[PDB]
């Protein structure tokens, strides 16, 4: 590994007022394979995750990250702790997004919350979110928080202009935010790392490396046999090495 | 003093395909006035040029153009070599890509201006990477050859279509050449490639032999062996060096059609061969097409077998058509398929040897940029047999984890980055550990390299073995001078020994014949399984190796461990030994420990006649045994061989070698102790101390039993053939 797990970062105050924007430094994004318009997967305390877009900053420190009070409260952390950043280069657009406001933020106001709050907040914005993000929407001389309920890309997605926004009546309240349904990943795969690393290599080298197999001349993993007792996460492994790599799965 | 060595000189003719040589050097090297030659240069660059006789040319010197000099990576004053090469023939497809620095200012079609008048009825031979200059339009254009389909040996024919896609060559590893041909591409089976070249080369280029031969000597040749050593590699290599229609078909594609079309594309395939005059038509995994009759459940497969039989019978001498085929085993296919007249000469391929594995590794590392820190010779020594596809996967996996060891690039890669393939000893060792022996269960056919080293004794016994085995190999006419039938069966007995196996390997090395060792536990496994047909396969593989040395060890162990003399393998051994040719020098050598329990039919005169007791090894001749110990931990000097010749009086040979390696293990553990002390502070001392040898002497006793050696003396007294 490397020194002190260098994806660990210090939370700091930001300059941008955007909720879904966190700030890094120039050689940090180059070392972490990050672009100026790409999306990441932030992870923090209390097993709470976040999806954000890393933008370039000049006043940001080398080993710190600048973010506002929304992601700090979403990660359930205060000023002075440590957070981690993971790259998320395989995000797909969303199809249906359910949002429900908190009860104290809509007391005194009535009507449709889509055309006033949700439509200007996502008008060609492409802000990425996860399941359980409470994001602050400004409008009507007030500040109303809106919480993600359920998306059809269930772990993580980007709000497309074709995404139907669901803001039906009788919303839920602030709760323990229990998890009930998700899509699999490498963390969903259990203890197989002595062979998971091998098959990770034999599928990662096919990923975005056409000329590398020309340098070999032949492609080494032509056919892969995965054998064991019936039910050892087999289609879980096959589905896991597909979505995070980024491909078409098409199981038969 | 190897007169192929020539001196480069300036040419007389301005052609890039004509070299000038003297008249007395053309007749000495057996070349015509338009013969094609193999001109080797530097940076492994080679070219073919038509030799013309010149009166002003020197004998030692050859005259060639600046184009040929720059293509051969030589300057004025270097040396080249020449080989007679008459099998250079016409080409099918030629792809050319011009070099980017010489194509500025000209636009349009360059095929009818440059490519067409340059090759108009000139028969110019070229190679891969050849840069030849073409003039026209008050300019001069360099053209680099990408790929021709007879890649090592081609001549540009007027019927060859020239692929002239106008584009500069990209500065990456994206060349358009892919899977062309090669006798440089076939790895390690020269001793059978010469045989199959002898069978199928006579259909090539000579239709005039049919009057003398009456019936064509090939009609079909099977190519059987373990999977992974190139059926289609051999068949594609023998294709397009001759120049014919290859037309590979595979048995799964034949069986993949439905009813009514599985019958189709078989007469259609053979008629589509019959539109062309020659045929090297090859079927892939034909054992799936034609299994055993009892293995067939349905009858559609039997219909396909019947269709193949009708096509093979009806295609009798129909204008020199040959069908190539491959399978796994001779008994795996239908025995009705081996009708004499067609598919007759089932030649063997087998596993490659260590030299064959070495040249497989060399050929598969030719294209990729080796870092040259490795020498790759000893990599074939640690393996105990890995097949050519396994070695291709070995090279691919080693390069893959070598690229994986270094970090990824900035984004998404240049060729110089791809030229930095710094493969090490540990990289190939890691790839060797991360592999599998897919063909280890197969018997390994190879020549050994013992070369008279382990045994410093048995003075007249080795003379008897030499005159019995080696002397018929060099000259068997002396046995027909006076009427001698050689007794191929010999038996070695006494205390247990691998030195007799080393003696058999030394005999097979002196004869330079392939050696096959039949394991005693393998015979025991065939005895408990009662699979007596496997030794028929053993003897069928044995008779294909001519000559061969067949070794059997511990034949008394079958009668000793019989608990289910008389045994199922033993009568089969007697039956197969009776069914042997008196020629071919397929000598049987036997090893055993207890001669009292033995088959009494095998001690009868006839097949096994000479019975030789092998005694204890010489304590006075332990210099050769410690010479064998001078490899695999060479002991340093200031040691006494007389120290191991003082108290050692009845100790076994391999016991002495393993106790020397145990003293070596003491040296390795004290070197590990020295490294531990050196790392604990913050040379391995390769010399071996006398205390290791003293503790080796105190921890080794003989395996010699007194009752055993007096019963061996009783066997010698029973078979007492002594001079009075
Ligand atoms: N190694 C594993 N780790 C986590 N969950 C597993 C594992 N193996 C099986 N499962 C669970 O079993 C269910 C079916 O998986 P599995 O039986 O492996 O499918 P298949 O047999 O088709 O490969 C999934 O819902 C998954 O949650
Ligand atoms: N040096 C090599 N380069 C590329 N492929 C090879 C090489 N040696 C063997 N092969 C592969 O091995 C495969 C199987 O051939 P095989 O069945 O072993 O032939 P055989 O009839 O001699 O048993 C072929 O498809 C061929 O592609
Ligand atoms: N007839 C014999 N009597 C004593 N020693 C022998 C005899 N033949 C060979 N030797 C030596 O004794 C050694 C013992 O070989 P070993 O490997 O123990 O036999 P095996 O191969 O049957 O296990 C051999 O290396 C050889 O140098």
């Amino acid at each position: 590994k490397q020194k002190n797990r260098p994806n660990r970062l210090i939370v700091d105050e930001a300059i941008n007022e955007d909720n879904s924007v966190v700030s890094l430094s120039q050689p940090k994004m180059d070392e972490l394979q990050l672009f100026r318009g790409d999306t990441v997967l932030l992870k923090g305390k209390k097993r709470r995750e976040a999806v954000c877009i890393v933008l370039s900053d000049d006043t940001c420190s080398d080993e710190k990250i600048r973010m506002n009070r929304v992601v700090r409260n979403n990660l359930r952390v205060r000023l002075g702790d440590v957070i981690s950043i993971q790259p998320c280069p395989d995000v797909k657009y969303g199809k249906r997004i359910h949002v429900l406001p908190i009860d104290d933020t809509v007391e005194g106001i009535t009507g449709n919350l889509f055309e006033v709050y949700l439509k200007p907040y996502f008008l060609e914005a492409y802000r990425p979110i996860r399941k359980g993000d409470i994001f602050l929407v400004h409008g009507g001389m007030r500040a109303v928080e809106f919480k993600v309920v359920e998306t059809d890309p269930s772990p993580y997605c980007i709000v497309a202009p074709d995404t139907v926004i669901h803001c039906e009546g009788e919303p839920i309240k602030r709760e323990d935010e229990e998890e009930s349904l998700n899509e699999v990943g490498y963390d969903d795969i259990g203890g197989c790392r002595k062979q998971l690393a091998q098959i990770k290599e034999m599928v990662e080298l096919p990923l975005r490396h056409p000329a590398l197999f020309k340098a070999i001349g032949v492609k080494p993993p032509r056919g892969i046999l995965l054998y064991g007792p019936p039910g050892t996460g087999k289609t879980l492994i096959a589905r896991a090495v597909a979505n995070e790599t980024g491909a078409f799965f098409f199981l038969i | 003093n190897r007169p192929n060595r020539l001196i480069v000189d300036e040419a007389i003719n301005e052609d890039n395909s004509v070299v000038s040589l003297s008249q007395p050097k053309m007749d000495e090297l057996q070349l015509f006035r338009g013969d094609t030659v193999l001109l080797k240069g530097k940076k492994r660059r080679e070219a073919v040029c038509i030799v013309l006789s010149d009166d002003t040319c020197s004998d030692e010197k050859i005259r060639m153009n600046r184009v040929v000099r720059n293509n051969l990576r030589v300057r004025l004053g270097d040396v080249i070599s020449i080989q007679p090469c008459p099998d250079v023939k016409y080409g099918k497809r030629i792809h050319v890509l011009p070099i980017d620095d010489t194509v500025e200012g000209i636009t349009g079609n360059l095929f009818e201006v440059y490519l067409k008048p340059y090759f108009l009825e000139a028969y110019r031979p070229i190679r891969k990477g050849d840069i030849f200059l073409v003039h026209g339009g008050m300019r001069a254009v360099e053209f680099k050859v990408v790929e021709t389909d007879p890649s090592p040996y081609c001549i540009v024919a007027p019927d060859t279509v020239i692929h002239c896609e106008g584009e500069p060559i990209k500065r990456e590893d994206e060349e358009e050449s892919l899977n062309e041909v090669g006798y440089d591409d076939i790895g390690g089976c020269r001793k059978q490639l010469a045989q199959i070249k002898e069978m199928v080369e006579l259909p090539l280029r000579h239709p005039a032999l049919f009057k003398a031969i009456g019936v064509k000597p090939p009609r079909g040749i099977l190519l059987y062996g373990p999977p992974g050593t190139g059926k289609t590699l051999i068949a594609r290599a023998v294709a397009n060096e001759t120049g014919a229609f290859f037309f590979l078909i595979n048995g799964p594609e034949i069986m993949s059609k439905l009813a009514g079309e599985s019958e189709s594309n078989l007469r259609k395939a053979f008629e589509e061969a019959e539109k062309n005059a020659p045929a090297i038509i090859f079927i892939d995994e034909l054992d799936a097409i034609a299994p055993k009759r009892e293995k067939t459940h349905g009858e559609v497969e039997r219909r396909i077998v019947s269709q193949l039989l009708t096509l093979m019978d009806g295609l009798k001498q129909r204008a020199h058509v040959i069908v190539m085929a491959a399978t796994n085993r001779p008994n795996s296919i239908d025995p009705a398929l081996r009708r004499f007249g067609r598919f007759d000469r089932e030649v063997d391929i087998g596993i490659p040897d260590a030299t064959g594995r070495l040249e497989i590794l060399q050929i598969h590392t030719k294209n990729m940029k080796l870092a040259d820190d490795v020498d790759l010779e000893q990599v074939a020594n640690e393996t105990h047999g890995h097949v050519g596809a396994d070695l291709a996967a070995l090279c691919s996996e080693a390069a893959l984890q070598a690229i994986r060891k270094k970090m990824d690039l900035i984004d998404l890669i240049d060729a110089e980055v791809m030229n930095s393939l710094a493969v090490t000893m540990d990289d190939f060792r890691w790839a060797l550990s991360q592999s599998n022996p897919s063909a280890l269960r197969e018997t390994v056919v190879e020549v050994p390299q013992v070369t008279w080293e382990d045994i410093g004794g048995l003075e007249d016994v080795k003379r008897e073995l030499q005159e019995l085995v080696q002397y018929p190999v060099e000259h068997p006419d002396k046995f027909l001078k006076f009427g001698m039938t050689p007794s191929k069966g010999v038996l070695f007995y006494g205390p247990p020994g691998c030195g007799k196996t080393l003696l058999a390997k030394a005999i097979a090395n002196e004869c330079q014949a392939n050696f096959i060792s039949i394991k005693g536990p393998e015979l025991l496994t065939m005895w408990f399984g009662e699979s007596e047909a496997n030794v028929r396969e053993i003897f069928d593989k044995a008779r294909q190796a001519a000559p061969c040395v067949l070794f059997f060890d511990e034949l008394d162990s079958i009668a000793k461990a019989r608990g289910g003399a008389a045994d199922r393998v033993i009568n089969q051994i007697l039956t197969e030994m009776d069914g042997m040719s008196t020629k071919k020098n397929v000598f049987i050598i036997g090893a055993t420990n207890r001669p009292d329990i033995i088959d009494p039919a095998i001690l009868r005169p006839g097949r096994l006649d000479q019975l030789i007791y092998i005694p204890l090894p010489d304590e006075k001749s332990r210099v050769a045994i410690l010479k064998a110990n001078l490899r695999k931990s060479p002991v340093a000097k200031d040691v006494d061989l007389e120290f191991l010749a003082k108290m050692t009086n009845g100790f076994s040979g391999a016991d002495l070698t393993e106790i020397c390696q145990r003293a070596c293990k003491l040296a390795i553990r004290e070197s590990i102790e020295s490294e531990i002390r050196r790392e604990r502070e913050r040379d391995p001392v390769p010399e071996i101390r006398r205390d290791h040898f003293e503790e080796a002497m105190r921890f080794a006793r003989r395996s010699v039993s007194d009752n055993d050696i007096r019963k061996y003396e009783m066997f010698a007294q029973t078979l007492q053939q002594s001079r009075g």
